[PDB]
């Protein structure tokens, strides 16, 4: 079951609820309170859907999709075969992913460690929400919300960009891609250079920081250090989706036209119109 | 509340370590300078910079590329510099509209977009032989450089290589704020949604799984700051009780976990595939498949939707209609 | 047709294929051996434990030295914990002082009883009254002089040093006088809260810095003694109060 | 910047597709209200003695009808296209019947396309029909045209600024640019698409794998048609002040049957009427029309799909007149 090292680290405490009832393993797998609401969720989760699938027509994982309800519904519950098995699953989702993210504060705790992957794990938690919480509240309907299958939630992402004609002209998307791309190219440039550090091969020396810093130094004149490159990683990755969520939430309730046509302001300035 | 995580509160000057180059260590130029703001959250020391024959080479070829395009978008408003500024982003120098196959399209019609494109590639190329050259100097794996290099092999790709493969300059994608964006949806929209492109999607797996491998990476050794986690290259050499820690959050979180080498291994693969897969789902469009939905829907793989308006037969092919 | 082949394949529907296959190969037999390079094999000949290994590699150390991994390499130490259950997945439990017994959050990695070195081949992490030419930058607080305040809002000593990482330009530990033990203790700025006028440390409380590890010199550290010192601090967050362990909701 | 809540949204596809309409209804209502100015229809008359072609003496088209009932024709006529100018804008004060006015040859000729229009693209205009009033809103000259080249601004009752007018060259791109809904798409889709029938909007393959002989260097298309269609669908998009979705599933662009809309159909009637409208009946009116009217390459004023909607998705919100005037078509 262990590691060599693991025993010593597997001790009692740390939860948020319930003490030393649920505190403990099964296999490598730390149980909390929410080991347990998670699991539950799932099941849940996986039983609906799976019963919802069989209500439809194919069973090809690529062509089952699970949609939510026609916007005349509106805020209001739906028939389960009609929109109703969306809404269950989309609680028993938003249900698993606060647990398991719950579960990763309780074991953080017993390590002594920082709470900063279940904070980092509320990003995309946030943005599902904005998805298909928020933004629906604010157009006062389910049915803007995202299909789950595997290829349909890509029809929907499809047509909702070009419900505002060209989508690559959101400003808020623009931004969340450039950080999309940019987070990519520091995860190579990092995890890179680690590497280029430990494995210069040729069993020639195994190299230093000095060695890191020199590296970035002589190559773009500058080099961040190794402790914030990590809060650098962080901070890309968590706002792909911190900025993209204005660009999600202004589509519809903020902004109606196509997207090219916002940046009308800067264009039509009379100073240069 | 690890302030240090967040930003550095007791910073510390010193004077400038300088790692020593099996060559070009004359060629470094600038005096170091520090800054307190940036030392905030970052290394305070700027400067200075290697500046080799590869690094000169590129900053050369890199201009004449850039003077190009800006003299072109300059004559697109036919020089008055006010609008210029104003029409910036909207501004571009395109590739050919008519299709000339392979032949060298005439200037007038993206022949100075051609130019331009063999002197940005240049300027990838010699800035490669830096990333590579200055990590062999060092003493240090080429693992960086071979990244940029699929990096480079994408670019490479979309405009040119695909270009090639189908014979024709038209579908190289322009220089332009919005134009090169424009060539996206005009791209997608010729090979049938790019949404159902394979490579496409596995492209963007990889990219998204960035993200999550960076937030969660980061965030990890933030975690473990406290017991130098950070310091990486000794956590390696001789694991710590910052790894021990990081490696069992994951193993009882996920049932598995990563060494803090591998880790790096892992974000560097998954950096690495998002550019192999764009490649290769380029390399077979219009080779290979001319409608990546059809090719979809011939594989069984596409779904259907009932309609919700009245399904319409196209007006083209009724009995008798028009041209 | 460009890129058909016989019967309704495809190159791009082979091509599927083979990135599938490339992929899994990559992730399971490369990166996941990769991940038990440390850790393994796992605790209580034998077949599964020789596959899911990978091929030893050997570390050329910069100062001299190799390390090869993976390898054999236990807990000598007796750890002072018992069983909270018979089951075999049930916590343990500490019998001792959990801070000084070095369990728990409190545990340390046995790393090398090895001074931490800089490339050119000095001590890394050392105190200022040694690195004289590493300052404190102009306009952060100096905090030698400060009061260090603990979790039960009690002075526990004076700030004396900071010590400087001179391979990177980073504090990583503050030293202070211990008040009414004539000792000093190192502390890691991650515990640290720097104000103006002191230190405060919610981490353990007043009296708990007395057995704060002491190191082998005063004036360097081996990174096994980074290793004792950060985790006594870590184990007061679960430790340093009876309440602490117990669930907060 | 940004536009208040709430907004409309109706449903085109599917339910979770987010295929529908997305409007600010202050937007709608605006546009509601100028509609709203059609003239309504004049009263009906006692339809009593010969027929006009046996009394007037240079009546061509409208030759069926009554005197009581031409004369309402004219009046409305008056009302829809000249209000403001009178009868005196098409006739001589002191002869009905002389053609020396401009307008007047060109009038005739209107009625003979807006009767065509209302007769012969019924697969697009269908009950509601077109009246003089639809394109031209109460002026001589429709707010809504196209010349060969881009013009700013689109409603031509704006005076231009220096940058907008046509002879001004910095402003090519920003003028190219608000006909395609601010994209920097380089192509001007009335020219190419709408002035005439040579070119095929269609770019889409119909296989899966590219079949030989159409697929490789010069017997392929170039790139440029499909960023040319896109950019004639962000035109049309905008000229209904709709999206994409009111028209077609995203999924696939290419293909009817399901993943299109009946108004895709509609659409398709609407690109061979409006061909049919510039080629026959309004592009050669440069014989009769004054230079003052011309573009700079001697060409009338052209129609596009915005010169009828005026941005709604049906112009005038579907408002007819046809009942109340037969004389427009449809004719037996
Ligand atoms: C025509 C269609 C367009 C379009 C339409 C579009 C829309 C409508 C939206 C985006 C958005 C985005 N687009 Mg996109 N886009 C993007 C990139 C992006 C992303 C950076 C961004 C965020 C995606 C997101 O919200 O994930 C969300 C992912 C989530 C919420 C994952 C949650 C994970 C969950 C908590 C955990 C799940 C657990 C599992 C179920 C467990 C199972 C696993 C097993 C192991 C147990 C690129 C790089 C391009 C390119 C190259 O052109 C592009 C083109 C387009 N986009 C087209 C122009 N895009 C979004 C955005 O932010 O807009 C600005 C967005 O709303
Ligand atoms: C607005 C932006 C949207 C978007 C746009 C988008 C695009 C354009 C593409 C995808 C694709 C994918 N998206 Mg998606 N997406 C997905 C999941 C997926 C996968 C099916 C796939 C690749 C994911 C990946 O590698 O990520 C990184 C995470 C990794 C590598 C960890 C492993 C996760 C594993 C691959 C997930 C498997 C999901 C399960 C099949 C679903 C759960 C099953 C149940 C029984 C537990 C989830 C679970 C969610 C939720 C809950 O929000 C989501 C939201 C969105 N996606 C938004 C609606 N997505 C790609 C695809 O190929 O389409 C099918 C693709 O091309
Ligand atoms: C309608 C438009 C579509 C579209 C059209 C599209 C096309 C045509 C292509 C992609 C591709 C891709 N799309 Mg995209 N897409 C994506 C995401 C992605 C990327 C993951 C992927 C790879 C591109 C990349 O990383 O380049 C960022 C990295 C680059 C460009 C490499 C740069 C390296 C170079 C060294 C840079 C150096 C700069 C110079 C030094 C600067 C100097 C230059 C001067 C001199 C001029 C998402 C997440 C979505 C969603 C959610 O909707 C989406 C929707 C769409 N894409 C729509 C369906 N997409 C690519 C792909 O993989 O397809 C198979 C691709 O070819
Ligand atoms: C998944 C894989 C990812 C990936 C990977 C990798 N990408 C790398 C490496 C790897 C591994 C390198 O090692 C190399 C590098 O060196 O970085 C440290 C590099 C590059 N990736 C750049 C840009 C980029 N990557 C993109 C995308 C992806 N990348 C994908 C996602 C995109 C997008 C999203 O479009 C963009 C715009 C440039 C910064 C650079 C080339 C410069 C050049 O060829 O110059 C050519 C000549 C010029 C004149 C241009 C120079 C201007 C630039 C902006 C800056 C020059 C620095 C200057 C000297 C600073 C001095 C100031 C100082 C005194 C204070
Ligand atoms: C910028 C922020 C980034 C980010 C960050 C982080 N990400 C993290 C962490 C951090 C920090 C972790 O700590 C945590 C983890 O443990 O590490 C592996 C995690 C995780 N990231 C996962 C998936 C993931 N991250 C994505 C994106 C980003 N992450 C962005 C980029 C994406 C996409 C789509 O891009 C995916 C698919 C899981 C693997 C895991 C949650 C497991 C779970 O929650 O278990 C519990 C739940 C289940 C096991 C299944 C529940 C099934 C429900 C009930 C029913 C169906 C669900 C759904 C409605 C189906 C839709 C159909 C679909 C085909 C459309
Ligand atoms: C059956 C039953 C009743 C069980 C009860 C117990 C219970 C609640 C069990 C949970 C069961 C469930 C739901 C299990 C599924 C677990 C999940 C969600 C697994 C998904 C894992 C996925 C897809 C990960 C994608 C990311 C990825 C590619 C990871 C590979 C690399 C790894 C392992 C990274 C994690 C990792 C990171 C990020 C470091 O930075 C780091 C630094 C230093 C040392 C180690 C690490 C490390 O391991
Ligand atoms: C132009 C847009 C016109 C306006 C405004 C008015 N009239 Fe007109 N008129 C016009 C045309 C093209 C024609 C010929 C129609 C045909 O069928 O060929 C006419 C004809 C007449 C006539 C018949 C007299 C004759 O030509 O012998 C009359 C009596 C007449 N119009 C009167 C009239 C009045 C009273 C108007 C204001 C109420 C008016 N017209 C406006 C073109 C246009
Ligand atoms: C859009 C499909 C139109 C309909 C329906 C009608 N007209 Fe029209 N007209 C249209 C255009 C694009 C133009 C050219 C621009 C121009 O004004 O020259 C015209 C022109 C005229 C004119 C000439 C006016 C002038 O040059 O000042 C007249 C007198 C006129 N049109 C009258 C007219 C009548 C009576 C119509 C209904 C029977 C009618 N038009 C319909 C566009 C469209
Ligand atoms: C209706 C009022 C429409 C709107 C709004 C949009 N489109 Fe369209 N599109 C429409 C028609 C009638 C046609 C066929 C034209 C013909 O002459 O046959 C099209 C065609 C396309 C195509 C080409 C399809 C092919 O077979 O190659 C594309 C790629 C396309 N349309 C895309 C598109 C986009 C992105 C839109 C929003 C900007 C859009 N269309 C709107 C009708 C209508
Ligand atoms: C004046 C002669 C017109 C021109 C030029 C164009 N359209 Fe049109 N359109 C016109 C009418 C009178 C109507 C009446 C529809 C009704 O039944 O009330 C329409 C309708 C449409 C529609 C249908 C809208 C719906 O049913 O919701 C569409 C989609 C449409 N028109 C599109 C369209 C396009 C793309 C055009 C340029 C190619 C175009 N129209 C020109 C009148 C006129
Ligand atoms: C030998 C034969 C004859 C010729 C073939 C040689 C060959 C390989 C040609 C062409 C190759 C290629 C790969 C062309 C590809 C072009 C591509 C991918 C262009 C993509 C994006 C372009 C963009 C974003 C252009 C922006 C242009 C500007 C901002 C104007 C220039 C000014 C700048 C300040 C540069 C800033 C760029 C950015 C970092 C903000
Ligand atoms: C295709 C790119 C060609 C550009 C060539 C110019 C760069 C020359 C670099 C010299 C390399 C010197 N070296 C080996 C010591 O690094
Ligand atoms: C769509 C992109 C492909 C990414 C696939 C990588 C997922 C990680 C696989 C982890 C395997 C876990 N385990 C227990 C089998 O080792
Ligand atoms: C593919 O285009 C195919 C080629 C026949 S000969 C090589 N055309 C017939 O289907
Ligand atoms: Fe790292």
């Amino acid at each position: 079951a262990l590691l060599s090292f693991e025993r010593k680290y597997r001790v009692r405490g740390g939860t948020l609820i319930g003490g030393d009832l649920f505190d403990f393993w099964v296999g490598p797998y730390f149980v909390g309170f929410f080991g347990v609401s998670a699991i539950f969720f799932i099941f849940l989760g996986v039983s609906l859907i799976g019963y919802a699938a069989s209500q439809g027509p194919t069973w090809d994982p690529f062509a089952i999709s699970i949609n939510p309800p026609d916007l005349k519904y509106g805020l209001g519950a739906a028939p389960l075969l009609e929109g109703g098995f969306w809404q269950a699953i989309t609680v028993c989702a938003l249900g698993a992913f606060i647990s398991w993210m719950l579960r990763e504060v309780e074991i953080s705790r017993k390590l002594g460690i920082g709470w900063h992957v279940p904070l980092a794990f509320c990003v995309p938690i946030f943005m599902f929400c904005v998805l298909q919480v928020f933004r629906p509240l604010l157009l006062g309907s389910w049915g803007h919300a995202f299909p789950y299958g595997i290829l349909s939630h890509l029809d929907w992402v499809n047509n909702f960009g070009y419900q505002y004609l060209n989508w690559h002209y959101n400003p808020g998307h623009m931004s969340s891609v450039s950080f999309l791309f940019v987070n990519a190219m520091a995860l190579g440039l990092h995890g890179g250079l680690i590497l280029s550090v430990a494995n210069p091969g040729d069993g020639d020396k195994v190299k230093t920081a000095e060695h890191e810093n020199q590296y970035f130094r002589d190559v773009v004149g500058y080099s961040i250090g190794a402790l914030s490159i990590h809060r650098l990683g962080l901070f890309l990755a968590s706002n792909i989706f911190l900025t993209g969520a204005f660009g999600t939430i202004a589509s519809g309730p903020f902004w109606t036209r196509g997207w090219p046509e916002w940046w009308g302001w800067w264009l039509d300035i009379p100073f240069w119109s | 509340a690890d302030y240090q995580t967040i930003y550095t509160q007791i910073q510390a000057r010193g004077p400038h370590i300088t790692v020593s180059g099996e060559w070009g260590d004359n060629d470094r130029v600038g005096k170091p300078f520090y800054s307190y703001w940036l030392g905030k959250i970052g290394d305070a020391q700027i400067g200075p910079i290697y500046l080799g024959a590869s690094g000169i080479a590129a900053f050369a070829f890199g201009s004449t590329a850039i003077l190009i395009i800006l003299f072109n978008m300059a004559a697109e408003v036919h020089f008055d510099p006010l609008q210029f500024f104003r029409q910036f982003f909207w501004l571009g120098l395109y590739p050919p509209k008519a299709q000339y196959g392979m032949g060298i399209p005439p200037l007038h019609d993206g022949g100075w977009w051609l130019m331009a494109g063999l002197f940005m590639t240049l300027s990838l190329g010699s800035w490669w032989i830096r990333v590579y050259s200055r990590a062999r100097a060092l003493g240090l794996g080429t693992h960086i450089a071979w990244n940029f290099a699929a990096a480079i092999f994408f670019v490479l790709c979309i405009g040119c290589i695909h270009p090639t493969l189908v014979g024709s300059w038209s579908e190289g994608v322009p220089f332009g704020i919005w134009p090169h964006i424009d060539w996206l949806t005009a791209f997608s929209i010729r090979y049938g949604n790019f949404y159902y492109c394979p490579w496409h999607g596995f492209s963007i797996g990889f990219a998204y799984g960035c993200g999550l491998l960076f937030a969660a990476h980061g965030a990890t050794i933030l975690a473990v700051a406290r017991f130098g986690g950070d310091r990486e290259i000794e956590q390696i050499t001789d694991r710590g009780t910052a790894v021990e820690r990081a490696a069992l959050f994951w193993r009882w979180t996920i049932g598995f976990n990563a060494t803090i080498e591998s880790v790096h291994r892992w974000g560097w693969f998954f950096s690495l595939m998002v550019m192999v897969s764009a490649s290769v789902g380029i390399l077979l469009t219009g080779t290979f498949v001319d409608n990546w939905y059809l090719w979809c829907v011939k594989h069984g793989a596409a779904p259907d939707y009932p309609a919700y308006l009245p399904a319409t037969p196209d007006p083209a092919s009724l009995p008798g209609a028009p041209k | 047709y460009h890129g058909a082949l016989a019967q309704h394949l495809d190159i791009a529907q082979l091509v599927w294929y083979a990135q599938w296959l490339v992929i899994w190969t990559v992730v399971l037999l490369y990166l996941r051996r990769e991940d038990r390079r440390e850790g393994y094999p796992l605790v209580e000949p034998e077949d599964g434990q020789v596959y899911e290994l990978p091929y030893p590699k050997t570390f050329v150390l910069p100062h001299g030295g190799t390390v090869t991994v993976p390898r054999r390499r236990p807990e000598t130490r007796e750890l002072k914990l018992a069983q909270t259950d018979g089951f075999e997945g049930a916590p343990l439990q500490p019998t001792g002082n959990p801070l000084v017994d070095a369990v728990g959050p409190a545990s340390y990695a046995e790393r090398a009883e090895v001074v931490d070195a800089t490339v050119d081949g000095k001590a890394k992490i050392v105190p200022l009254r040694v690195a004289t030419d590493f300052s404190i930058a102009e306009g952060d607080v100096d905090p030698r002089g400060l009061p260090v305040v603990a979790a039960d809002g009690v002075e526990a000593g004076t700030v004396t040093d900071l010590w400087v990482d001179r391979s990177e330009h980073y504090f990583r530990y503050l030293e202070l006088s211990v008040a009414g033990s004539a000792r000093t203790a190192l502390i890691p700025l991650g515990f640290c809260d720097v104000k103006k006028d002191k230190i405060v440390v919610t981490s353990i409380l007043s009296e708990q810095f007395a057995n704060v590890p002491r190191l082998q010199s005063r004036d360097q550290i081996t990174l096994r003694e980074e290793d004792k010192v950060s985790a006594y601090y870590a184990g007061g967050l679960l430790y340093a109060t009876p309440e602490r362990a117990e669930s907060l909701l | 910047c940004f536009e208040p809540p709430p907004a409309t949204t109706t449903q085109t596809g599917f339910r979770g597709l987010s295929m529908g309409e997305v409007l600010h209804p202050a937007t709608v209502k605006a546009k509601k209200e100028r509609d709203a100015q059609y003239p309504p229809a004049l009263a009906a008359v006692k339809a009593e003695g010969p027929p006009v072609s046996q009394v007037y003496k240079n009546v061509k088209v409208l030759g069926n009808l009554t005197e009581a009932e031409f004369l309402r024709t004219m009046t409305a006529i008056t009302e829809w296209v000249s209000p403001q100018e009178g009868c005196t804008y098409c006739h001589d004060e002191n002869n009905l019947a002389s053609e020396a006015k401009y307008p007047y040859v060109v009038a005739r000729r209107m009625l003979e396309m807006t009767r065509a229009i209302n007769t012969n693209w019924t697969q697009h205009v269908a009950q509601t029909g077109v009246t003089c009033y639809t394109c031209h809103r109460g002026t001589p000259l429709p707010p809504y045209v196209r010349y060969l080249e881009p013009t700013l601004p689109l409603n031509n009752r704006e005076t231009p600024t220096h940058v907008e007018r046509v002879e001004t060259r910095s402003g090519y791109v920003v003028r190219l640019a608000k006909y395609t809904a601010y994209s920097a798409l380089n192509y001007d889709p009335f020219t190419m698409f709408l002035a005439n029938d040579k070119r095929q909007v269609r770019v889409v393959p119909q296989t899966a794998l590219p079949l030989v002989g159409v697929s490789r260097g010069k017997e392929r298309r170039p790139l440029s048609d499909a960023y040319a269609t896109f950019a004639l669908m962000m035109s049309i998009s905008d000229s209904l002040g709709t999206n994409c979705t009111f028209c077609h599933n995203a999924q696939t662009f290419e293909s009817w049957g399901k993943k299109s809309t009946p108004q895709r159909a509609i659409a398709w009637w609407g690109i061979r009427m409006v061909r049919d409208l510039n080629m026959n009946y309004l592009a050669p009116l440069n014989a009769s029309l004054p230079a003052s009217r011309l573009g700079r390459q001697g060409e009338a004023p052209q129609a596009d799909c915005r010169t009828c909607h005026q941005g709604v998705t049906k112009p005038l919100f579907g408002a007819s007149r046809l009942k109340d005037y037969p004389e427009l078509g449809p004719i037996k």
